[PDB]
């Protein structure tokens, strides 16, 4: 038995509801220089989204394809420029990049 | 016909309680009497349908069955006439028949079920928006938007549209605001004939000023609905909002809702700038709501100049001078080959291809 | 509910259609004899062509009678009841 | 019409006549895509054209995102040519135009009421599951999505010139 | 042809038209009676 | 009287208020119909008292 470990809930007035038909799949916004990591992580491995996926701690995989495929049908000269230039592998340094990109964001929260 | 005279003008005539057939020329019967049952012997015969009779009935899976008692159970609790459940089975038999419908999950029947009782109420015009009927289903709206669709393009079957009218009449008395109960405040109490009358003016006045195509219905009644129990009593109404009054009705509000209250705010300011008076007013977005009944009482006027000087989304009403850019002409193919450089980009080198299956090892 | 049927050679309601107004509803007021038709229902026979067997509302009566008056509603399940008021 | 429509998407399948790997050739790309837990297929997109297709082992490759036939036949033989070069002996057989996917516009609204009450067995229009209305011509197996901005898409059609006598023959509908 | 009727409790001079919902303009009343027909009635003192 | 001519029950809802655990989460409901009772004329709850 429980002692006191719920509240009361109301909750549907089994009447007339809303048909509501959607579920907004949250999707974390996107940040400046969170983009141009992005982007030159892109030029750095490619069109490799499990790579960057896992390169990728604050964002999920469906984001970073959703991103790219926006760019591409936005800015896919962008695109183009960064696949027409390339970049040594930066597993290690893009790990320091994403710290770097954490503090400059703590402190444009702080401020 | 008269087996003598050969004449076809035989008529059948009420005799002192006796049926019988006579030639009119000939006065000569052809035909009389005439057998029927009685009432205490059809008190006690049974009668028989086709499905029995040839072995259907039995045919009927467990799922089939328990598809059907959902059905019904679901039409029972709606609280409607033994005709809709008689459709309602009815339209589930015949979409059984396909054998990749039989052949589904239990969120596909129940799906079904839904869709079918739908459609039987729109057919017999009684509008029910698929949210009250998903909200009585053990499933997901998504899915059932899919299935509903999905069993359309498969049965093709006649499908009315929503009525404005009805669905106004239907949701505008679920609102408790027509009863002085201890939860309401007196003053904010109303008339439901007035509120009704004033609600559907409303929503032709947004049905005529497309308001009704492409958006949810349910948001544009809300901001009508909310109009008019403002209008009624501007005095202490005017300073709440959708949301107090929602919540006052206990509501779920559309999220939309404002949206479609604020277009039809606009609609209304731009209607009252044809009114001598109420243009002199120069009235604004919150201090038109008193006014809407002279508005609604000349809206066809008042519209037809509003349209003279149509409606659209903001996002293209932005004035866009570039309609559907037309993209360069390069259908060209090269002669064979254009460039082999590119599979040269496109090809992992040996460092590549040891750097990626060093990264997932 | 057919209207009344109107004879070819008169260019009227036939005799045992006599009472029955345009809409195929005996009106108030009128006078009604044995074996007339008050209603001029028709039933669907299939429950693929609209087939309809005439099934008419007669007077079953033994003398003449009087309608006084005719109210027609509707059920939900959309049903006309169709009653008369029958006065001798 | 005084309009012609814009073709956007055109589909093609085209078949290799031979198996392939589909891990080799997922190792050997860079533009090459293979997660076999969810999808058993390879996916390669190509940036010129700006069209993606998808291979399979069975020697079966499809295209989508072309703008015409032509296009569609440059991308074929573009993926042909690549696979080539990883070591397959691939061809170039049974190219044929499966589907086309095209958009355009009327200027001027439409009442999504009208049309489903004087075309409703060519039409299946609900507004409360999405607002753009469905026209489906049965003589050409066209299927037209519609909406109040006059702007209207259409796909089912093999070539532009079926796309085109859709549009033209959907036109007199609208503007009535 | 005008098929009209009376309303319930108004007494509104209501035509409608085959299939109409069975209501009552400046009302919302949903019973309805037919009028008086206008046939020569001949009535016996008797 | 409208009852007597269109042969209906002359009945009112009937309402109840519950309490439930769905998902082991208690969830009331305030007016829930469970039938029609028919109301005999003349009594409380008929109009014409
Ligand atoms: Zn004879
Ligand atoms: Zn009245």
């Amino acid at each position: 038995c429980v002692v006191e470990e719920n509240d009361p809930i109301f909750e549907r007035g089994s009447t007339t509801t809303y048909s509501s038909f959607r579920k907004n799949y949250y999707s974390k916004p996107w940040s400046n220089k969170e983009t141009d990591m992005f982007f030159l992580a892109i030029s750095m491995v490619g069109t490799d989204f499990s790579m960057i996926g896992q390169l990728f701690p604050h964002r999920a995989r469906i984001e970073i394809k959703n991103k790219f495929k926006r760019e591409e049908k936005t800015n896919g000269w962008r695109i183009d420029k960064a696949f027409q230039e390339k970049r040594p592998f930066d597993f290690d340094f893009f790990a320091h990049l994403l710290q770097k990109v954490l503090a400059e964001e703590e402190k444009r929260k702080q401020k | 016909r008269c087996p003598d005279c050969g004449s076809t003008e035989l008529v059948e005539d009420s005799h002192y309680s006796q049926s019988q057939l006579v030639c009119s020329d000939c006065g000569c019967v052809v035909t009389e009497g005439v057998l029927t049952t009685t009432f205490s012997d059809e008190g006690n015969l049974r009668e028989v349908t086709y499905s029995r009779s040839t072995g259907e009935n039995e045919q009927v899976s467990r799922s089939q069955q328990r598809g059907l008692r959902r059905v019904r159970d679901l039409c029972r609790v709606l609280q409607l006439p033994p005709t809709f459940e008689d459709t309602a089975v009815a339209y589930y038999q015949q979409a059984y028949r396909h054998s990749g419908i039989r052949a589904a999950r239990l969120q596909k029947k129940e799906v079904l079920v839904g869709c079918c009782v739908l459609i039987t109420c729109r057919q017999h015009n009684w509008p029910l928006t698929m949210g009250a009927i998903c909200t009585l289903l053990y499933a997901d709206l998504d899915v059932f938007s899919s299935t509903y669709m999905q069993i359309v393009k498969l049965l093709g079957l006649d499908v009315p549209s929503l009525c404005l009218a009805e669905l106004v009449k239907t949701y505008c008395s679920s609102f408790k605001l027509f009863q002085a109960s201890p939860s309401v405040p007196a003053k904010y109490v109303e008339d439901k004939e007035k509120m009704l009358s004033r609600t559907m003016q409303l929503v032709e006045l947004a049905n005529e000023t497309w308001l009704v195509t492409g958006r949810h219905p349910l948001p544009v009644i809300t901001a009508a609905t909310f109009l008019a129990w403002q209008s009624l009593q501007p005095a202490d109404r005017l300073s709440c909002s959708l949301a107090r009054f929602c919540k006052l009705a206990n509501v779920d509000l559309p999220y939309p809702a404002s949206s479609r209250l604020q277009e039809l705010l606009a609609v209304l300011l731009r209607m009252a700038e044809q009114l001598a008076w109420l243009r002199v007013l120069r009235l604004d977005k919150r201090s038109v709501v008193k006014h809407i009944g002279d508005l609604l009482q000349h809206r066809q006027s008042l519209v037809r100049s509003a349209f003279r000087d149509l409606l659209l989304p903001p996002c293209m009403l932005k004035s866009p001078k570039r309609i559907c850019p037309v993209p360069p002409v390069s259908t060209v193919t090269g002669d064979e080959n254009i460039s082999d450089s590119e599979i040269e980009q496109y090809l992992r080198t040996p460092q590549e291809v040891r750097d990626f299956q060093r990264a997932q090892a | 509910v057919m209207g009344p049927m109107l004879d070819a050679a008169t260019r009227k309601p036939i005799w045992r259609h006599e009472i029955l107004d345009a809409d195929g509803i005996c009106s108030p007021g009128e006078k009604v004899e044995n074996k007339q038709v008050l209603v001029n229902k028709s039933m669907p026979t299939v429950t693929q062509q609209p087939q309809y067997k005439d099934v008419p509302i007669t007077y079953k009566g033994a003398t003449d009678s009087y309608i006084e008056k005719v109210m027609i509603s509707s059920n939900a399940e959309d049903a006309f009841l169709i009653k008369m008021l029958l006065r001798q | 019409s005084g309009i012609v429509p814009q073709l956007q998407n055109i589909v093609s399948t085209v078949n290799l006549g031979c198996k392939l790997d589909l891990k080799t050739i997922a190792l050997r790309a860079r533009n090459a895509e293979y997660n076999p837990k969810r999808f058993a297929a390879v996916i390669m997109r190509i940036r010129e054209p700006r069209t993606t297709a998808l291979i399979f082992s069975s020697g079966k490759m499809v295209c989508t995102g072309a703008k015409s036939e032509e296009q569609s036949r440059l991308a074929a033989r573009k993926y042909a040519r690549v696979v080539q070069k990883l070591g397959f002996p691939a061809k170039f057989l049974d190219f044929k135009i499966q589907n086309m996917v095209g958009s355009c516009d009327v200027k001027f609204p439409i009442r999504l009421e009208g049309l489903v009450l004087t075309h409703q067995q060519f039409s299946s229009y609900e507004p409360e599951l999405f607002p753009g209305l469905i026209y489906r011509m049965i003589k050409p197996r066209i299927v037209l999505l519609i909406f109040v901005s006059g702007k209207v898409v259409l796909t089912g059609a093999k070539v532009r010139a079926e796309i085109y006598e859709a549009f033209e023959n959907i036109y007199p509908i609208l503007k009535g | 042809q005008p098929m009209i009727y009376i309303c319930g409790e108004c007494h509104t001079e209501n035509e409608i038209k085959s299939r109409d919902p069975i209501r009552c303009r400046e009302c919302g009343y949903r019973i309805m009676y037919k009028k008086r027909t206008k046939r020569l009635v001949v009535f016996d003192a008797r | 009287h409208e009852c007597r001519l269109r042969d209906m029950t002359y009945s009112a809802p009937i309402t109840v208020d519950i309490e439930y655990t769905r998902g082991s989460q208690r969830i009331i409901r305030n007016a829930l119909p469970i039938g029609r009772m028919p109301i005999m004329l003349r009594s409380s709850n008929c109009v014409l008292t």
